[PDB]
């Protein structure tokens, strides 16, 4: 993307 | 293909890769929800992207 992944309850992830 | 995590600012963890000590790539950035809202994490990336690429020696293509 980069793409944001917001499904986890402990972390936000930016997948580059 | 080595892959590892670096501690950056508190709550920010950066995953890097390299093949056999070759050029490094930025794979992902993980933000603790303890320390970041989603709005804050987006702003953090805008504010820190350039420094992250330089500090961790990833070519900013």
């Amino acid at each position: 993307g980069p793409k944001w992944v917001k499904t986890d309850s402990d972390f936000i992830v930016l997948e580059i | 293909e080595k892959e590892w995590v670096e501690q950056d600012e508190p709550g920010v963890y950066i995953t890097l890769t390299a093949l056999a000590g070759g050029a490094r790539d930025l794979k992902r950035v993980r933000f603790s929800r303890k320390r970041f809202s989603e709005i804050q994490a987006e702003q953090w990336w805008a504010d820190n992207r350039g420094r992250v690429y330089e500090q961790y020696n990833v070519r900013m293509v």
